[PDB]
């Protein structure tokens, strides 16, 4: 699934 | 073990500004997203901002109108929320949360904001006096929330229960009560204190028979 | 960018299946992950189910989530429910915004039936040097929640300053406590005041008297 608004750089 | 440590809140006036921060620790700071997140009884939970693992993307949630601004500073692993121009309706529990991807992994204990004209005021202290007795502490009018008790410094831990407060006239009451054997109370000390944080107030009272 | 609807409560039985819902305004349920966040009472939200169906290791294997997509909603079952399941239960997805549910309380009844304990203190002499009197009532360790407080002066209802707190979990129980507002004058008037406490159908009284 895609990421949430600002969480799309975390590692994991 | 992760830890997300808020601090900054408090009691502010219209139109004023107010920065709180969340310290964090216990998990790679620069590998994760941060968020700010508010709670009201009436409004539930509301998304303000989110802030990406380099520090260097935005995001605003609607319910603030770009009055409050996000940033983190990846040197003392803390993140930031600027909040200006405030507002009675911003009044609120705002918790920082660290973000995982696709939800939020751990949650700041949350600090309250209450942005309001009248005064700060600090609670009136008062002893309740009376095989286990039990003793108590009337902390009464105070504004606005929260207040802690304690008991002999946390000494006397089991056997206390702090009761949730009333709200009247735009003050609050609560009392704090403990139960200890009679014959503690016969040979020691025991003393309630009380901290307002808001009008950085301490008062202690030892209650006597 | 859309809403996410909850009930705002639930009330079931210990041992009971429970199903709380999150039912998603405009667009698909499905596409977007869902996650459910408890909150105690006082505490911070934690980790129930993450990625619609995945469990943090810790919490209880009776939690589980799922997606309905006929009815285009979330649902957390909670099988064999526990008196220490009572909380606040959010959903929370996002699409280009993040949206929260608003929240459903859950309540669980069927523990023991515990009658509540009362303690009664009167005014203080500090405060009474004010002129002003608070008569304080709490009432603790009882299951369920609701009560019914009343005061008495001489045996008549008093209705005029008494305040009275919702009821709180702490533990594994509920505390209450209520309070009348008095002058100095009127405590010292009367010859008897009564907290009295009414829980499930039993009745609890105490009195405080100059």
């Amino acid at each position: 699934g895609v990421a949430m608004p600002g969480a799309e750089d975390d590692v994991v | 073990e992760v830890q997300l440590v808020e601090s900054g809140g408090g009691l502010v006036q219209p139109g004023r500004s107010l920065k709180l921060s969340c310290a964090a620790s216990g998990f790679t700071f620069s590998n994760y997203g941060m968020a700010w997140v508010r709670q009201t009884p009436t409004k539930g939970l509301e998304w303000i901002a989110s802030i990406s693992a380099g520090g260097d993307k935005t995001y605003y949630g609607d319910s603030v109108k770009g009055r409050f601004s996000i940033s983190r500073d990846n040197a003392k692993t803390t993140h930031y929320l600027q909040m200006d121009s405030l507002r009675s309706e911003d009044t609120a529990t705002y918790y920082c949360a660290k973000t995982s991807r696709v939800y939020f992994d751990y949650w700041g204990q949350g600090v309250m904001v209450t942005v309001s004209s009248a005064e700060t005021t600090a609670p009136s202290v008062y002893p309740l006096a009376p095989s286990m007795v039990t003793l108590g502490c009337l902390v009464k009018g105070y504004f606005p929330e929260p207040v802690t008790v304690t008991w002999n410094s946390g000494a006397l831990s089991s056997g206390v229960h702090t009761f949730p407060a009333v709200l009247q006239s735009g003050l609050y009451t609560l009392t704090s009560s403990v139960t200890v054997p009679s014959s503690t109370w016969s040979s020691q000390a025991v003393t309630c204190n009380v901290a307002h944080p808001a009008s950085s107030t301490k008062v202690d009272k030892k209650i006597v028979p | 960018q859309f809403v996410l609807t909850q009930p705002n409560s639930v009330s079931t039985n210990l041992g009971s299946t429970v199903k709380l819902s999150c039912k998603r305004s405009t667009g698909n349920i499905g596409s977007n992950y869902v996650n459910w966040y408890q909150q105690h009472e006082g505490r911070s939200p934690t980790t129930m189910i993450y990625r619609d169906d995945k469990r943090p290791d810790g919490v209880p294997d009776r939690f589980s989530g799922s997606i309905d997509r006929s009815s285009n909603s979330a649902l957390l079952t909670i099988n064999n429910v526990q008196t220490e399941d009572e909380a606040d239960y959010f959903c929370h997805s996002y699409s280009s915004g993040i949206v929260f549910g608003g929240g459903t309380k859950l309540t669980v009844l069927g523990q023991p039936k515990s009658t509540p304990t009362l303690t009664v203190f009167p005014p203080s002499t500090e405060e009474l040097q004010g002129n002003k009197a608070t008569l304080v009532c709490l009432i603790s360790d009882f299951y369920p929640s609701d009560v019914e407080v009343a005061w008495k002066a001489n045996g008549a209802p008093i209705s005029q300053g008494v305040d009275t707190a919702n009821p709180t979990k702490q533990g594994n129980k509920y505390i209450a406590s209520s309070f009348l507002r008095l002058t100095a004058e009127q405590w010292r008037s009367r010859n008897s005041f009564t907290c009295q406490v009414t829980h499930e159908g039993n009745t609890v009284e105490k009195s405080l008297s100059p």
